[PDB]
């Protein structure tokens, strides 16, 4: 027939913050979420607790970080 | 409160709401141009953002223009979406804020820009003129603000409820059913407006002859010629306005532009030379007034004229129903005359 209005709703806002924003850029920031922590593992790398406990574990890398120094030619 | 609507069976209505309150109807000068840019500000029930970001969501756009009679209120929209409309302009007539931040943040700003932007056109100030010249407390009002006699707040809301009456309006729909416009304009604040009177006056406007005005202006000179219309001999001077324009008369090369300004009781025939060198502009209008002060047969330019009048009502629907077939000579009379530019070589009404 004919329109003679305009049934309208707001939603959920709270100042620059929607929820459609947030449902555009979750995911992308999961995505930055992974990258900065791919990015500590890079900066932790030379850390030994980070080496023993996550580091070693990798299937191809992980003898590659180990001395196996004998415990014969080290005052320590 | 004649409401007239012609149907089509395509896609886009167009409402328009049709004041008398032109500048001709002015209480104060540039009162209609203050009230005009004043239109589509906020109610009293709603603002006017919510207006406009309303419109949009329902796919249509809100306009309102101004000349020397009427003030119009257009608005163009998605065909099945009409009383949404139709309350829209009718609470923009009974209904507006009139608030003095309106008026000094949007409305003078619009009108500064509006006259500024009409000043630096020399055929606007000639036209002007010549309506100024020939008629003088009437239709030779000036037509935009320009802050010369103070138009405050009250002036603009005594003319909104002057002209804004139930007899001084018409309501016409290009693309509407008439039925459900009918139905919908009462059933609406058109119904609840005051009955007023109808400002139009079937007298004659009381014109001048003989005059003449000369402004000095930087850039191109202009130089005018107007001559006022009665009811009868209106058509005569379309079908001179046709010819003077079109590839039949050899002055199509020095006149700028020639047209006749048509009112309910009479109209205006104006004539505009322009050019940046005022030598040009005075050669080109000497040989105009020598040429038509002898006769000029317009019988050629009847069917011509009948298909641009069929045309330029086309886009308006005032009907004047001109004869155009008793046109058959023209010679020039009386007429007044502007100089805009550089007139100390512009020539006077002496030497034409």
């Amino acid at each position: 027939a004919y329109t003679s209005h305009l049934s309208s709703k707001t939603g959920l806002h709270f100042g620059r913050l929607s929820l459609r924003s947030l449902t555009a850029y979750a995911p992308n920031l999961m995505l930055w979420g992974g990258a900065s922590m791919l990015g500590l593992f890079v900066f932790t790398e030379g850390w030994p607790k980070f080496q023993d406990t996550l580091y070693k574990k990798i299937p191809l890398l992980g003898p590659t970080l180990e001395d196996h120094t004998p415990p014969e030619d080290k005052p320590n | 409160l004649t409401v007239s609507a012609r149907d089509a069976p395509t896609k886009i209505s167009t409402l328009a709401v049709k004041v008398h309150g032109g500048s001709r109807y002015a209480t104060k000068d540039g009162v209609a141009h203050l009230l005009n840019r004043f239109n589509f500000q906020n109610t009293n029930t709603r603002s006017a953002l919510k207006l406009v970001r309303e419109s949009e969501l329902l796919g249509g756009t809100f306009k309102s223009t101004l000349d020397r009679e009427y003030i119009t209120l257009k608005a163009t929209f998605l065909k099945d979406d009409l009383p949404y409309y139709v309350n829209a302009l009718a609470d923009v007539l009974y209904k507006t804020a009139f608030k003095p931040h309106e008026l000094t943040e949007s409305v003078l700003p619009a009108a500064r820009y509006d006259y500024a932007v009409a000043e630096q056109c020399p055929v606007k100030s000639a036209e002007d003129q010549l309506y100024a010249i020939t008629f003088r407390k009437g239709l030779g009002n000036p037509l935009l603000y320009d802050g010369v006699e103070r138009v405050s707040l009250q002036d603009i809301k005594d003319f909104a409820d002057k002209v804004y009456t139930k007899e001084n309006l018409e309501v016409s729909g290009e693309n509407v059913v008439e039925a459900d416009l009918k139905r919908f304009v009462d059933e609406s604040l058109l119904s609840t407006l005051p009955a007023g009177k109808s400002l139009v006056s079937k007298s004659e406007p009381k014109f001048f002859l003989g005059e003449e005005n000369r402004v000095r202006f930087i850039g191109d000179s202009v130089a005018a010629i107007g001559i006022p219309v009665n009811k009868a001999s209106l058509a005569q001077y379309e079908v001179l306005a046709n010819y003077l324009t079109s590839a039949l008369s050899e002055l199509s090369g020095l006149i700028s532009s020639a047209k006749l300004d048509k009112f309910t009781d009479g109209g205006l025939f104006t004539l505009f030379v322009r050019d940046q060198d005022s030598a040009v502009v005075s050669s080109n209008i000497k040989k105009i007034v020598a040429d038509l002060k002898k006769g000029k047969d317009l019988s050629p330019a009847i069917n011509y004229t009948k298909l641009k009048n069929a045309v330029q009502n086309e886009s308006v629907s005032s009907p004047i129903e001109l004869n155009f077939d008793a046109v058959k000579d023209f010679k020039l009379g009386k007429f007044n005359y502007v100089a805009v530019g550089d007139v100390s070589n512009l020539p006077y009404l002496d030497e034409l």
